[PDB]
């Protein structure tokens, strides 16, 4: 199922990190 | 000769320099791909072009066997391809890659980037027939993979990939995969893959004039909003010209000036000539004068030249002018592409001077209006006018019973509700820039 | 940074010796038929004179 | 193109036209989707012989247009056309998007187990079943 | 083949009276002969031309939406599905029927459209498109008597199937007029009464300001 189940992790790899730098920006200004 | 050992020594230097770069996009490469940060991508495809040509099929070859020192399949698919060279003696050991290095196998970015440049390498030589089964192999290489960090580069590649097919007027051949690939980043989300991919295809039409087929394509598809300058410039244009054509022209001439100021302020003077062009002759068929700034610029002088002629005739409304500069310039007008709306023009003459004359006066006597346009008939003008607020040109309405001709009232909406609205769209924009601002911060 | 070669750019066309333009600014309007200012009011007064 | 060869009331003949787009379906179908009315009614009246077809070329349509629900549920009434189908984007997508509404539905079925089960279609299963 | 036999042409009121020498043409013989891609250059001679003459056959019947049926081909033939080499009277006598249905109806989009494929001849002229172009160039202006007056000007088949079709826009669009000649009627029209028989600004928008605003507010302090 590499077609798929591949599909699938990207589909929730890139858009789950920009959910991590994210959670910097709301870290940095937070301790500013 | 002297000459020849500065030259070579020149292409040396430029070879080096092109191999120290090289390395340089392939961190880049590494970078991104362990960080999932494209930024760099996007920097290596900005820069793309500046590295067109500064190498040779031997340093290529060499650099290819240097690079790929991993049992690639690609490499070793593509090789007994390639045309084998002469026996040289000269070979240096390029082995950048040892040990972990070496072991690790070259990553197929990196694999498309060096493909890539021998596409524009070998473009520069004009070599159709192994840019096109380059091509297939890259396209092969791709669809093996579903990563989207190749997308970047493969966007450009799909690129050259056209240009050259172009030369060959194989559109009809490439509409397949274009459409077929445009489907598969439509299915994964691919910004960039999905601007070049529609630009193209797009493209296709306009040169073969499938106009129906392009409007299907542009009002169904849908276009992100997050596509780069230069792709956004070239949707602008070719969703101008197809409204130009398709007799709609208000949506047409704002879409294009749009895309005239995105469009490179110094760069692409051909392209920015045409834009330019065509803006032009929809401008005067929607009834209005263009600007005469342009007419003088020297970027774009010679090529409009002839459209100069054409917007002071069309102004003096002056049919014998007309005619003339018609009977001068047609093949000119012909290979820009805009006989079409131009003889639509030739009969739509008499709007221009209806809208300056229902702008210069408020009430105009039937008869007066009628020697004022050349009818010879208060009747034509009658009509005339009415026309001319029914498309919705002028704002006036006429009273068939004292030849009145009543123009607007006093102080109109602009100062009563409108500018709260023309405020709201302002501020819009400011709060989106923003809140964009703020989010793109940065990563770490 | 694009070349942005979208296939054309105009050779010119008809490259010819410079007309040297004029370094001037100039509006549209500029450029008319007319038949002058002083001949205007000249073919004007008569009559009562204008 | 040829949606007007298409008008035809011969239900043969209408068929013969279908089998001739869906060649060309994957590439015309920027304007094939103004031709949905007609698929969708073909597809609906039950009594057209060439049904599993009809419904085979309307779910390819929603598969390109992206209403990928619309896609699923005409794969769905198209039944056992593309079981037999297994190796093919179109019908790898559609499996993927098939493949998730079932997990959705035996999801929701898991959170709610006490009875008044959603009825999972025999198609379902049987192209889970299948994959 | 069923090669000929509709060779009725002459005058049957039916092009083939009953669709048998008519519709049977195709029938089903429609599937046979190859429509999707030298080949059946024979289907190819007779391309629509299986009902070139039937697409006249609707005009030739007043048969009108037929043309839509039928445009399919003869346009895929005459634009070319794939340049062949003969084709004498799309070229000429027909198409330019098309342009008529090209703005009949009233709309325009296509008028304009396909006029890029009757590549440059259109303004090289050919009695064909010629007169059918003339009409929307001398119509678009306004000048709407530019053509009642001499449109009789039809060097073509019938096209009559429409020139007065659409004769009839004009009228009801002429007919737009300051709406809300006393009498005597617009003289371009004028069938006598028949055409007589024929037929914020002071609320202040609160809410939507009140939305709008209230947005202002919530981008102005949202998300941190």
């Amino acid at each position: 199922l590499r077609q798929y189940y591949l599909s699938k992790i990207e589909e929730l790899q890139l858009i789950v990190n920009d959910k991590s730098q994210n959670l910097r920006r709301l870290q940095a200004q937070r301790n500013e | 000769k002297t000459a020849a050992a500065a030259a070579e020594h020149s292409q040396r230097e430029l070879d080096t320099v092109t191999l120290e770069d090289i390395k340089e996009h392939v961190k880049q490469l590494e970078k991104a791909v362990s960080g999932k940060e494209p930024r760099f991508v996007l920097r290596a495809l900005r820069m793309l072009p500046s590295t067109s040509r500064r190498l040779n099929h031997y340093v290529l070859y060499k650099a290819v066997q240097g690079f790929f020192t991993s049992n690639n399949a690609t490499r070793d698919f593509l090789l007994p391809f390639l045309e084998e060279p002469m026996d040289t003696e000269a070979d240096l050991q390029f082995r950048p890659r040892t040990g972990k290095a070496a072991s690790t196998p070259l990553l197929p970015e990196v694999e498309a980037y060096l493909q890539l440049l021998v596409v524009i390498f070998m473009m520069n030589s004009k070599r159709y027939k192994e840019a096109q089964k380059i091509s297939d192999d890259l396209m092969q290489k791709i669809s093996t993979q579903n990563r989207r960090a190749l997308d970047l580069v493969a966007a450009k590649c799909y690129y050259y990939h056209a240009r050259v097919y172009e030369f060959l007027d194989k559109l009809d051949v490439v509409r397949s995969f274009l459409h077929a690939r445009l489907r598969t980043a439509t299915l994964r989300h691919d910004a960039d893959g999905q601007a070049t991919l529609l630009n193209l295809l797009l493209r296709n039409y306009l040169h073969y004039s499938l106009y129906d087929q392009a409007e299907k394509l542009v009002s169904k598809s849908v276009f992100p909003e997050q596509a780069n300058n230069n792709e956004w410039a070239r949707y602008l244009y070719y969703t101008g010209r197809i409204k130009a054509i398709q007799l709609e022209y208000s949506e047409a001439r704002r879409t294009m000036t749009n895309a005239l100021r995105k469009a490179p302020q110094h760069t692409a003077v051909g392209f920015k000539q045409t834009v330019h062009k065509l803006l032009i002759v929809v401008e005067l068929l929607l009834g209005e004068i263009p600007d005469r700034l342009q007419f003088r610029q020297p970027s774009l002088k010679r090529s409009l030249m002839p459209y100069f002629l054409l917007t002071q005739a069309v102004r003096t409304g002056n049919l014998a002018k007309f005619n003339q500069v018609l009977d001068q310039f047609g093949e000119k007008f012909q290979a820009d592409g805009t006989y079409t709306l131009i003889i639509r023009l030739r009969h739509n003459v008499i709007k221009t001077g209806v809208r300056m004359i229902s702008l210069s006066y408020s009430r105009i006597s039937l008869a007066d209006i009628a020697q004022k346009l050349q009818l010879d008939s208060p009747e034509d003008a009658e009509f005339i006018v009415a026309k001319a607020i029914r498309d919705g040109v002028i704002e006036a309405s006429i009273n068939h019973e004292k030849g009145y001709v009543q123009s607007k009232e006093m102080i109109d909406i602009y100062s009563t509700r409108e500018p709260q609205l023309a405020f709201h769209q302002r501020i819009s924009f400011c709060l989106d820039i923003h809140n964009m601002s703020v989010k793109a911060m940065r990563f770490p | 940074d694009d070349e942005f070669e979208e296939f054309p750019a105009e050779d010119w066309a008809g490259l010819d010796e410079d007309e040297d333009a004029h370094v001037w600014e100039d509006n549209w309007d500029d450029d008319n038929v007319e038949d002058d200012f002083s001949n205007q009011l000249r073919a004007e007064l008569e009559k009562h004179g204008y | 193109g040829i949606i007007s060869l298409l008008d035809e009331d011969e239900p043969q003949l209408k068929e013969f036209a279908l089998h001739k787009l869906n060649a060309v379906v994957n590439d015309f179908w920027a304007e094939i989707s103004e031709s949905v009315d007609k698929i969708e009614v073909l597809y609906e009246d039950e009594g057209f012989r060439s049904r599993q077809f009809a419904a085979l070329v309307a779910s390819k349509v929603f598969y390109h247009l992206g209403a990928f629900e619309e896609s699923l549920n005409y794969a769905l009434g198209a039944g056992d056309l593309f079981n037999v189908n297994d190796n093919s984007e179109y019908v790898e997508t559609i499996i993927a998007k098939c493949i998730d509404h079932y997990t959705k539905q035996c999801v929701e079925n898991a959170d709610l187990p006490e009875g008044e089960k959603k009825p999972i279609d025999q198609r379902l299963e049987g192209i889970v079943n299948k994959m | 083949m069923y090669e000929q036999l509709k060779g009725e042409w002459n005058r049957k009121s039916p092009n083939l009276s009953k669709c048998g020498e008519e519709l049977g043409r195709l029938k089903l013989v429609l599937l046979e002969l190859n429509f999707l891609p030298k080949l059946t250059k024979q289907q190819l001679i007779l391309a629509r031309d299986i009902l070139e003459i039937g697409a006249q056959w609707s005009i030739l019947r007043k048969d009108i939406p037929s043309f839509e049926r039928y445009m399919a081909q003869l346009k895929c033939y005459y634009f070319d599905y794939k340049e062949q080499l003969p084709e004498s009277a799309y070229m000429h006598q027909l198409l330019g029927l098309n342009l008529l249905f090209l703005l009949s109806q009233n709309r325009v989009a296509e008028f304009h459209t396909e006029l890029e494929r009757l590549p440059a001849k259109d303004i090289q002229t050919n009695v064909y498109i010629k007169h059918p172009v003339s009409l929307e160039q001398y119509l678009m202006e306004g000048s709407y008597n530019k053509v009642f007056l001499a449109k009789g000007n039809i060097p073509a088949e019938s096209y009559t199937f429409f020139i007065d079709i659409l004769l009839d826009t004009i009228r009801d669009e002429i007919a737009g007029c300051i709406e809300k000649l006393f009498t005597e009627a617009t003289r371009i029209l004028f069938k006598m009464t028949d055409y007589a028989k024929k037929r914020e600004d002071t609320t202040i928008p609160s809410t939507e300001l009140a939305k709008q605003v209230i947005e202002y507010a919530r981008q102005l302090e949202m998300i941190v």
